[PDB]
């Protein structure tokens, strides 16, 4: 008997008991969340914690295997997915270290606040008061306070803490046979063990940079844009040849740059194509929508939802004594149970949500014949960037004419496609600098590369070289700015959201073809379009049997990333913004600071 | 009469490797009625004519009876395989019978959940047709002796299914007779006109 025969048998015993106890956990999950009450707390901690026991007992059972005596690709993609150990390999001094470190962070960010000068009676929270400041304020003063102060009091008790935090995991990741905590995290795109779809963690660096540098004419030309309209806006405090100040992006930190429209529209006197009133004098309820978005499935060759998805869901608020957290969700609860969680209106917000999440469910329902161990994407971009791009062709207004939400008569305007396209820019195009200087700063700081007394020297001289942002006010050695994020302080990987915007136009741009659109790519509609329903649900139905390498040539025929389809859709906003700027300067000197 | 009211409508089904056998004989049976019933999801008889089929003198019948998932009701038939097919209830390829089931959701699911069924996962080798072993020993996988304890390359061969009232449709219990029309040479008192 070899080694094969007995890596196999004890996999047919793991799948029967793993599916059986993880479906306890999250039967007593959905409990909490639609009935909040002090019993159904004690419920769900005692579930939750018999299946951290039985998976760490089972994952020193799987390393009694050694990886190179079996010839399998199927088998070997599963053993390296229970192989795999944290913070087993420290000591009990240490590991009980860690924790306690790890809690004391997360309890200070979601307790701290910050009081208000010249009125020391005030004292807000981040989200109910902090927030608001930001986000719908149009002075210069008082944003100021409310940016120095969440930095001063919360920044400041996080710097103790983290660098010990570094020390202990470089020495967890130096057992493992890696060389720093940044190789750790780099290996989820890791490939091994196939003939011309292999992919190594150092290729991932060249990957990023190669693609960062050709959409920094288009970054330019959108910089240039905001900065001479933002004068008029604050007159006499931003220079004309230089970087923008990092309190005046409509945010906290400055990731999206969605709440400055308002100060910038091109055509002020054609409106916007708005739905929201034709549903009501049509009487539509909350059952409405949802039939309206299994109809568009259905056009294109997907099926329809099950007869428990009408019984089990939450699609309307109880009204009753209950109380529930209305947050959309999409529930995989296992066993062929599909859900979905939402508190919905009679707007038009909540029409393309419905589309969104019903995305979530027709891509659990492909891949459920796969083992239990390979029930998910190809990476961790994958399932996000398909329901990105359903919500992207029911917003067309050819399909809104063909549901009766348009009259007939209705004439196209050239003038409301340039307001659709700024719009889109400020999302999208304004966030992909701010992903890629975050992740870069931890991989050196995990290496070495940066000593500790040059922490936030290094901060400030990436975000006036790569961003274009200058900060407001000196900082020293003392601070910690970074750690005033969420994931810097809950310990996650920030890197998934900008491969997952790149992923999200190379699907539209290829199945536009399959469908003979004539025009530009912003007005395609894959609607009454059986061909290119059939060439996504190819790829759905992989799971995670195959490389991510793999399946990307199946869709789009190409085996790595590319950039061009993104800049084929920002086309005419391109064309009409260097006519706009023919009497500006595009580009800034780092020498200019508010200081 | 006759005692199928006695089977398909039994307070109690038993389990797929410990399964029920039950001779009727001296009656006269209504085929009709169980054709036209319109409550079964599969009704697929093989070998015979799905045809009236009343006045036909056969010698002998049973009535198997047993409870498994829905997913694997494709595996009761002649050349199939599977766990169920190879070590639980395996038909012959030369089978002259008729295969009925249906749902029973309502009947055999609870809130939190059913363990009264059990089926076998792990064994040697397979079986004959109509052959039925109970047993309670321990399957070694490796070489190394388990001496009635589990601990590396060590198993107990059973498992139990779990059954609530919100899983999905392959996931139900369905309720399974099998009816076998044995030929031989007999008076065959069982006809039925
Ligand atoms: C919401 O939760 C509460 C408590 O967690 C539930 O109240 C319990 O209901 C059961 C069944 O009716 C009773 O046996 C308990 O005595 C109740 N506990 C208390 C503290 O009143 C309530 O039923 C839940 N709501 C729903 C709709 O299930
Ligand atoms: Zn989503």
């Amino acid at each position: 008997s070899t080694t094969e025969d007995l890596a196999k048998t004890f996999l047919e015993k793991f799948n029967y008991e793993a599916e059986e106890l993880s479906y306890q956990n999250s039967l007593a999950s959905w409990n909490y969340n639609t009935n909040i009450t002090d019993e159904n707390i004690q419920k769900m901690n005692i579930a939750g914690a018999k299946w951290s026991a039985f998976y760490e007992e089972e994952s020193q059972h799987a390393k009694t295997y050694p990886l190179e005596e079996i010839q399998d690709p199927i088998i070997k993609r599963q053993l390296r997915a229970l192989q795999q150990s944290g913070s087993s390999v420290l000591s009990a001094d240490k590991r009980e270290r860690l924790n306690t470190i790890l809690n004391a962070m997360s309890t200070i960010y979601s307790t701290g606040k910050a009081c208000n000068p010249n009125n020391p009676q005030e004292c807000l929270l981040l989200e109910p008061g902090l927030d608001d400041i930001m986000e719908n304020s149009k002075d210069y003063n008082e944003r100021l306070w409310a940016w120095e102060g969440w930095r001063s009091e919360v920044g400041k008790q996080l710097r103790p803490l983290y660098e010990e935090y570094v020390a202990l995991k470089n020495e967890m990741a130096r057992a493992n046979n890696y060389e720093d905590y940044g190789d750790y995290w780099r290996g989820d795109y890791e490939e091994e063990w196939a003939d011309g779809y292999n992919y190594s963690r150092n290729q991932l660096i060249e990957d990023v940079e190669h693609t960062f540098t050709q959409i920094k004419p288009l970054y330019e030309h959108l910089h240039a844009y905001v900065r001479a309209k933002l004068m008029d806006a604050y007159p006499s405090r931003i220079s004309p040849t230089g970087c923008l100040p990092a309190h005046l992006l409509g945010d906290m930190w400055g990731r999206f740059w969605t709440n400055l429209y308002p100060l910038m529209v091109p055509f002020g006197q054609k409106p916007n194509i708005d739905v929201t009133d034709a549903m009501v004098n049509q009487s539509w309820d909350a059952r409405r929508i949802f039939k309206e978005a299994e109809k568009f499935f259905v056009s294109v060759g997907l099926p329809n939802m099950t007869e428990g998805f009408w019984q089990n869901s939450m699609l309307t608020e109880p009204g009753d004594n209950r109380k529930v957290v209305c947050h959309p969700t999409a529930w995989d609860l296992g066993k062929h149970d599909f859900r979905i969680k939402m508190c919905t209106k009679v707007t038009m917000d909540d029409f393309l949500t419905a589309h969104h999440e019903m995305g979530h469910i027709q891509y659990d329902m492909a891949y459920a014949a796969q083992p239990f161990l390979l029930r998910n994407g190809a990476n961790e971009g994958f399932h996000e960037a398909v329901g990105e791009i359903m919500s992207l062709s029911a917003a067309t207004p050819n399909h809104l004419k063909n549901i009766g939400l348009l009259p007939p008569d209705f004439s196209e305007d050239s003038e409301t496609d340039i307001n659709f396209l700024l719009k889109q820019a400020l999302t999208i195009v304004g966030t992909l600098p701010f992903t890629y200087m975050l992740e870069k700063w931890r991989w050196m700081v995990f290496k070495g590369e940066i000593p500790k007394e040059q922490w936030m020297q290094k901060w400030w001289e990436m975000k006036r070289d790569i961003v274009g942002v200058v900060e407001p006010l000196p900082h020293d050695e003392t601070y910690c700015d970074p750690a005033a994020l969420f994931h810097v302080a809950n310990d996650y990987s920030f890197i998934r959201y900008y491969t997952r915007t790149i992923y999200q136009f190379q699907f539209q741009e290829a199945l536009c073809q399959i469908a003979k659109h004539e025009g530009p790519l912003y007005k395609c509609d894959i609607s009454n379009s059986r061909e290119a329903g059939q060439k996504l649900h190819e790829m759905l139905s992989l799971g995670r049997s195959k490389p991510w390498t793999f399946a990307l040539e199946r869709v789009v025929g190409a085996k790595t990333m590319d950039v061009r389809p993104l800049l084929n859709y920002f086309e005419p906003l391109f064309t009409w913004l260097k006519e706009q700027n023919r009497n500006s300067f595009v580009g800034w000197n780092t020498d200019w600071s508010p200081y | 009469l006759c005692p199928f009211g006695e089977v398909f409508n039994a307070t109690r089904f038993a389990s797929v490797y410990a399964w029920n056998r039950k001779r009727i004989s001296n009656c006269v049976a209504d085929y009709s009625v169980l054709y036209n019933s319109a409550s079964f999801s599969t009704f697929k008889c093989y070998g015979v004519s799905p045809t009236k089929l009343n006045d036909l003198c056969f010698t002998n019948v049973y009535a198997d009876s047993f409870v498994i998932r829905g997913d694997e009701v494709r595996q009761i038939a002649p050349g199939q395989t599977g766990k169920i097919a190879d070590y639980n209830y395996k038909l012959p390829d030369d089978f002259t019978g008729c295969v009925i089931a249906w749902n029973s959701n309502n009947l055999d699911s609870k809130v939190g959940g059913n363990y009264n069924y059990l089926f076998r996962l792990f064994r040697k080798s397979n079986l004959k047709p109509f052959e039925r072993d109970i047993s309670t020993e321990i399957y070694q996988a490796g070489s190394t002796p388990c001496n009635g304890v589990e601990g590396f390359n060590c198993y107990f061969p059973l498992q139990s299914y779990g059954f609530q009232p919100t899983n999905g449709v392959g996931y139900q219990p369905y309720r399974v007779v099998v009816l076998s029309f044995e030929l031989l040479h007999a008076p065959a008192t069982v006809c039925g006109p």
